[PDB]
């Protein structure tokens, strides 16, 4: 098309044809912006482009493009600038200052050009840190000097002072080298006394908002950086906190200024600096009452109505007064003259914390538990905040978020339901509330409890009834317990219960019931104390329990057995020893009714109760009765075991059903859900089913194989397929459940373990790839972890049948069989660990697809595949290390320590791998740590390749030279000298060593690094 | 027509394609193809005052393929900011990102999101994220993938830029609908319907 | 003595006959895959004015409608073969993006309970818009 003209460098650039693509990438749409916006990059990424930038510059009438251009020379100035030659440099330099000095002239342009102007200061400030000051003494003083000659000027000036500050002091740590960020950092230090002098000069000269805005802009910059005398010993300070407070205008950016300053680096011993610190504190607070709104202005309804830049003054302000008071509140606690400040102070915090905005709030918050915490342990200081405390309580308590427990909500109909997912980000607000809270309660248990029943009395005779109301209130009433003694926390939760059920009684309708049942429940299950001691309460909760697992409201259903479980967990010694006036032990009563119980359950539900009662189980520690309680409690699933494994013993095809696989699979879960609970202790029930289980194993693998013979790979997806594979998932499930708490590991590998390799692995090796479940592996890992040790045989067993046709389905790609993918390095991962044997077993071809596997693993983006395939390298060469001057061990270096070391510098270098960089150095340091300590015995290198006797450091040294040549040859050969040598000295101190990798990772993105650098210390 | 350009960044791979996406034409992609420079996609939301519509400028996070780069942002009336919870590499650059961005969006509207919180294994925990707070943005726990909050940016975006704070999105109005095949038909029916394990 | 005071959907002439939650595919047939289009309530909404009985579908939260269309005579549920609990069948005229388009749409439920109340319901419409 006509638009790719400017692509030809053959022909002199048409800017009027740039203009255009411009313009239709800017503000075009459809197919002719995309073409444009191709067309452009293709422009910007050709490497001769950046001679067009002059032109683009002089003859352009579109801001855009001149960005552009401007863009061009930035990726040359900081990849390539030391490429050039000396007159380009001095010639681009110049046009780029001339632009600037130019433009702002210009008044028109300066203030309708802002972001060109702004693109041309930070294009200098590249130009400044490849040249200042070394070959530009002179930039700072001439800066002073053009200040003072035109107000534009000046201004722009502290834009660009802005910028410097920024690239060297806070974005330096990753685009430079060590020594480069030291050298920028001492230059500015040098010349900032002149630079301070005229930003003095400029705030206290007070002309023009928008140059005391930019010169505002400039500190709040240099705060992160500079000595506490320039703002401690000038008067700066009255300034910020008088003056720029009363103009809108500089409010906003001296406001956060002021909040730096909270964090300058102050003595503690000096009388004087503190007065100052609690004077410029004064100061702002006094301009705020005044200027802005007194302290008991609604500073809710205020950022509610968002008018102009209300909410972001409010964010400024909780960020300004929770900084200075955390660090310096007690300035403020013991001259009787500051006090009405300190609480001022924090009554504008209590008034910020009533904003609706979540994120606001957890700022606040993160404040009041660093007050609270502080007032539960500082001897004399609470009395001071008490009323402030008082207030805190109703904020927090009227603003409870709901707590993971309550599973009800109320939907747009005004209908209560049960949720749709978990509300995943409250979970950490609800916790920082609960905290805040516990601490309140205790500086002033009378407060809280007063508070929260007459809160509650209010609900019940309907004043200020609603279901947010008895929802927060419920939620808090849980939330604070154990922070009263036993006795007050008796009464009260009687007190509390007594309501909630009158509450109960009076509003009637299933929405009603849902949120007062949901309430309750949360209450009860948070006071197991409560429960212990009252056992006639605890059973009557239980049963009250039950009954809602017949409701038809689903989510009161869900919660019902949630809680049940909540509360077995810290209650189930009560539920297994015969309470006085009771003919049994409940745990008899409620196995005995559970069909009846859990009749209208689903399934799930149906095993998160079994899997309570395995949690009461197992609190009996007489053998006998807890073997008969387990029996007792098992005898549904097991007689529905039994019957199956009749009826499909003798029609190997009734499986054809989903109702009997359904079934089954059922069956299988429960006893999951009973073994997780039980552990140790599920053992005689696994071995009612075990063998019958494994025979089971073969028979559904044997459908699955025949389905997609006769069906296809499709036959995967099907109902039935997907059925069949469930219950090979759970029975491994249960397996691993079963090994990984087992405390018999003799009965594992005596009785289990010969039937689950028999039954598991040749099935995994001879199904289709699309067939294999990642389940077995996970299985395995199990296995490995707890009797590795003992069965040497079983894990090469193990590796012969899912090593090879594992790796072959994950090795053409990234992306396919992802749960294979990274179960297969965790098997890999501890069979290293606990069975390192198994891999000396394995034939050299084999041996190479492992460190193959390794490496594979080291380029993989995923977080779980690429952790592990570190840590196997760096085992497995402690391994070897550990078999010392041998065979293995040697032929292993010759083989693979190159290859291990250059795979792992590719992945350091290739900026695709940045989140394994700590494992990656540390494996780099010990491979080169093993040559630097002489802990390879043979010569790396073929005989003849080098002379004889070469030392392997010698060596080693050569070929990482060699390679990082080749794979970087824009880097001179000192550079990469420098770099071997300081990073082969330095592989004794990882901290050092991954400051020499930084160092190197900062080089290879530009030309003509200084090697130098490597010598930082 | 009141439209705003918004501009999207953030690391190569925390789900700024498939977020836009999924809010486009209501699919989740679980591929990761990169985008090369710049996407831009009208989008149009029907609220309470009227339609807004933004034109979304999808940026690449990968640096090989980032294009013009801060180029996109010109004239940018709105921004989001995505990184991976998953992924503490994608929140710790999210200060770069927020740099190049407010250097030429001086004073905009800004949501940071943290993505992928339907994964289990979350490694950017909740109590970490507090760059916001001093730059002024708005921050949500999203999912494209479970659709958790995942309105909720353009829903804060909306009322900034309309200026109007009780904004609602409402539900547009529905016309009367109007009054080989079998080949076509065959092939869905044995084509399997993906993640069939989801609650829907 | 008198105090002077203090100073559309397009489905409000239509009757719920049934509603469910639902998650709604459409199959691209270029890539053989089926996409999202969207999740939420699925209503079958009855014209009081025509008789006519639609399919009237919105995601949640941004209420945007991923399907609008006549429940015609002449469609077919048809089993996906991945699953016990969706339909699919082929829609010549569905105008949720705007201009009249046909698809061949999937749509799977919370169960299949809920697939075969459905179909019930799909089939008790397809009478009434006969009629
Ligand atoms: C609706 C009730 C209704 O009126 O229909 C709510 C109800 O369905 C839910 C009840 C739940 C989940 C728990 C209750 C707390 C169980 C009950 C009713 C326990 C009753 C216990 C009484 O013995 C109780 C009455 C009070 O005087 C206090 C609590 C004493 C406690 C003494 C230690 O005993
Ligand atoms: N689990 C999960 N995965 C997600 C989510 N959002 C996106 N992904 C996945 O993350 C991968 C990358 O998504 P993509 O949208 O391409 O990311 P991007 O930020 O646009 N990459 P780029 O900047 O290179 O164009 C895809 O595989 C996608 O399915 C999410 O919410 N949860
Ligand atoms: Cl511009
Ligand atoms: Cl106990
Ligand atoms: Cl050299
Ligand atoms: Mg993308």
């Amino acid at each position: 098309g006509a638009m790719e003209g400017i692509l030809d460098f053959s022909n002199d650039l048409d800017i009027a044809l740039l203009d255009q693509v411009v313009s239709t990438f800017y503000q075009g749409s459809g197919v002719q912006q995309k073409q444009a916006q191709e067309i452009l990059t293709k422009f910007q990424d050709n490497p001769d482009a950046w001679q067009k930038a002059d032109q683009i510059l002089q003859f352009s009438t579109n801001p855009q493009s001149k960005f552009i251009a401007l863009s061009i020379l930035d990726k040359l100035i900081t990849r390539k600038w030391k490429l050039l030659p000396n007159d380009h440099r001095i010639g681009i330099r110049n046009f780029v200052v001339g632009m600037i000095i130019s433009m702002c002239q210009d008044d028109e342009v300066f203030k309708t050009q802002k972001n060109l102007i702004n693109k041309s200061d930070l294009t200098l400030v590249q130009i400044l840190k490849q040249e200042w000051p070394q070959n530009w003494p002179e930039f700072i003083p001439e800066l002073i000097g053009s200040s003072s000659s035109s107000v534009n000027v000046c201004e722009n000036n502290m834009i660009v002072l802005k910028l410097l500050s920024e690239e060297v002091f806070d974005f330096s740590a990753e685009q430079m080298t060590q020594a480069k960020a030291l050298h920028l950092k001492n230059s500015m230090s040098k010349e900032f006394e002149q630079i301070f002098k005229l930003c003095f000069q400029v705030l206290e000269q007070g002309s023009s908002s928008s140059l005391i805005v930019a010169t505002l802009e400039s500190l709040l910059r240099y705060l992160h950086w500079i000595p506490y005398r320039y703002i401690y010993e000038t008067n700066i300070l009255e300034l910020l906190s008088t003056k720029f407070m009363t103009s809108p205008d500089t409010r906003a950016i001296t406001l956060k200024c002021l909040t730096e300053v909270s964090n300058l680096k102050i003595p503690q011993d000096n009388d004087l600096i503190k007065r100052q610190t609690v004077l410029f504190f004064q100061n702002t607070l006094q301009q705020i009452a005044t200027s802005v709104m007194p302290v008991t202005a609604d500073l809710k309804a205020t950022y509610a109505n968002a008018n102009g830049n209300d909410q972001s003054f409010l964010q400024d302000l909780a960020m300004f007064l929770t900084t200075y008071l955390a660090r310096n509140r007690a300035l403020l606690e013991s001259d009787e003259s500051l006090r009405e400040l300190l609480l001022n102070a924090h009554q504008y915090l209590i008034q910020l914390s009533k904003i609706e905005e979540r994120e606001l709030f957890k700022t606040t918050l993160d404040y009041w538990h660093n007050l609270v915490a502080d007032l539960f342990y500082e001897p004399l200081k609470k009395h001071i905040y008490e009323e402030i405390c008082s207030q805190l309580r109703l904020v927090i308590i009227e603003n409870m978020v709901r707590p993971e427990e309550v599973l009800v909500v109320e939907n747009d109909e005004g209908e209560i339901v049960r949720e749709f997912v978990k509300e995943s980000d409250t979970i950490q607000l609800y916790k920082s509330e609960r905290e805040v809270l516990v601490y309140l309660t205790h500086l002033n248990v009378i407060d809280t409890e007063e508070i929260m029943i007459s809160k509650l009395a209010r609900q019940i005779d309907g004043s200020e009834w609603s279901w947010h109301n008895i929802n927060t209130l419920s939620w808090a009433i849980g939330s604070i317990s154990g922070t009263m003694s036993e006795d007050t926390e008796k009464r009260f939760v009687v007190t509390v219960i007594k309501d909630l059920l009158d509450l109960c009684v009076k509003k009637r309708g299933k929405d009603n019931k849902a949120v007062v049942a949901s309430d309750i429940m949360y209450v009860v299950g948070q006071y197991p104390r409560f429960l212990k001691a009252h056992w006639n309460f605890l059973r009557t909760v239980i049963l009250a329990l039950f009954e809602f697992m017949h409701e038809t409201h689903e989510g009161v259903q869900d919660m019902a057995c949630d809680t049940f479980i909540k509360i077995v967990q810290k209650c189930k010694y009560h539920f297994v020893i015969q309470q006085p006036r009771e003919s049994e032990p409940f745990i008899q009563t409620i196995i005995r009714d559970i069909q009846k119980t859990t009749a209208d359950l689903q399934p799930q539900q149906v095993h998160t109760f079994y899997k309570a009662c395995g949690i009461i189980i197992s609190e009996e520690r007489s053998v006998a009765e807890r073997n008969r309680l387990l029996s007792d409690l098992m005898q549904l699933p097991n007689m529905a075991w039994d019957t199956i494994v009749e009826q499909s013993t003798a029609n190997p095809t009734l499986l054809l059903d989903s109702e009997t696989v359904k079934i089954i699979a059922n069956i299988i879960k429960t006893n999951v859900a009973v073994c997780t609970s039980m552990g140790a202790d599920f053992y005689p029930q696994l071995g009612h089913i075990y063998y019958n289980m494994l025979q089971l194993y073969r028979a559904v693998s044997s459908m699955i194989s025949a389905q997609v013979a006769a069906e296809g790979l499709i036959a995967t997806k099907t109902p039935k397929v997907r059925g069949l594979r469930t219950i090979k998932k759970e029975i491994l499930k249960l397996v691993e459940t079963y090994i990984s708490k087992a405390r018999n590991l003799d009965d594992v590998v005596k009785v289990l373990v010969e039937p689950l390799l028999n039954a598991v692995l040749e099935d995994y090796m001879n199904n289709v790839p699309d067939a294999r479940d990642a389940e077995v592996l996970n299985c395995m890992t199990t296995v490995v972890e707890k009797v590795g040790h003992m069965i040497p045989q079983g894990v090469i067993l193990i590796l012969q049948s899912v090593f090879e046709c594992t790796l072959d389905m994950i090795n053409k790609d990234f992306t396919e069989y992802p749960e294979h993918r990274v179960e297969f390095y965790k098997l890999l991962k501890v069979i290293n660990e606990k069975s390192f044997a198994a891999f000396l077993e394995l034939p050299p071809a084999a041996f190479k697809l492992f460190v193959d596997a390794i490496c594979w693993a080291f380029k993989h983006n995923n977080r779980d595949v690429e952790v592990n395939g570190l840590q196997i390298a760096l085992d497995l060469v402690k391994n070897i290390e550990r078999m010392g001057n041998v065979p293995f061990a040697n032929e292993f270096h010759k083989n693979y320590f190159f290859i291990f070391v250059s795979e792992t510098f590719f992945v350091l270098t290739d900026s695709d791998h940045k989140s394994g960089f700590s494992k990656q150095a540390l494996l780099l340091m010990k491979l080169i740590s093993l040559v630097y300590d002489n802990k390879i015995s043979v010569p790396l290198y073929q005989e003849a390749e080098v002379p004889q006797g070469t030392s392997n450091q010698v060596y080693l040294s050569q070929y990482l030279a060699n390679m990082l040549s080749n794979a970087f040859p824009h880097l001179t050969s000192e550079q990469i000298a420098s770099f071997l040598s300081a990073l082969t000295k330095q592989c004794k101190d990882l901290v050092v060593f991954k400051g020499t990798l930084r160092d190197f990772l900062v080089q290879i993105k530009e030309v003509g690094g200084d090697p130098t650098d490597y010598l930082f210390a | 027509q009141v439209q705003f350009k918004l501009v999207l960044v953030g690391d190569g791979g925390t789900g700024k394609t498939t977020f836009v996406k999924r809010h486009l034409t209501g699919e989740f992609e679980k591929k990761y193809v990169a985008t090369l420079g710049v996407e831009v996609h009208p989008l149009v939301f029907h609220t309470n005052r009227g339609p807004i519509k933004f034109n979304v400028w999808d940026t690449a996070g990968q640096e090989k393929f980032g294009g013009l780069r801060d180029g996109y942002y010109i004239q940018a009336q709105c921004a989001i900011i995505m990184f991976d919870v998953t992924s503490r590499v994608t929140y710790k650059n999210v200060p770069n990102w927020h740099r190049d961005l407010v250097r030429v969006c001086e004073n905009i509207p800004i949501v940071l999101c943290g993505n992928k919180v339907d994964i289990k294994d979350r490694k950017v925990k909740a109590k970490s994220i507090v760059f916001h707070r001093k730059k002024n943005l708005q921050y949500y726990d999203i999912s494209a993938k479970s659709n958790y909050n995942f309105e909720k940016p353009f829903l804060w975006l909306a009322r900034k830029l309309i200026g109007d704070p009780n904004l609602e999105f409402v539900a547009m109005p529905a016309l009367a609908p109007p009054e080989q095949y079998e080949h076509d038909l065959e092939v869905a029916q044995t084509t399997a319907l993906p993640d069939e394990d989801d609650d829907l | 003595i008198h105090f002077e005071p203090v100073v559309k959907t397009m489905e409000e002439d239509e009757e719920v006959l049934y509603k469910v939650r639902a998650k709604l595919f459409r199959f691209d047939k270029d890539a053989k895959e089926w996409k999202e289009r969207g999740t939420g309530d699925c209503k079958f909404l009855k014209n009081k004015k025509t008789n006519k009985v639609r399919i009237l579908m919105r995601r949640d939260k941004t209420l945007k409608i991923c399907a609008n269309h006549i429940i015609a005579p002449e469609y077919t549920l048809k089993p996906n073969v991945g699953s016990d609990r969706s339909w699919v069948y082929a829609c010549t005229a569905d105008i949720a993006e705007g201009e009249a388009e046909a698809f061949t749409f999937a749509i799977r439920f919370g169960s299949k309970e809920n697939a075969d109340k459905f179909k019930e319901e799909f089939e008790k419409a397809q009478e009434i818009n006969k009629k």
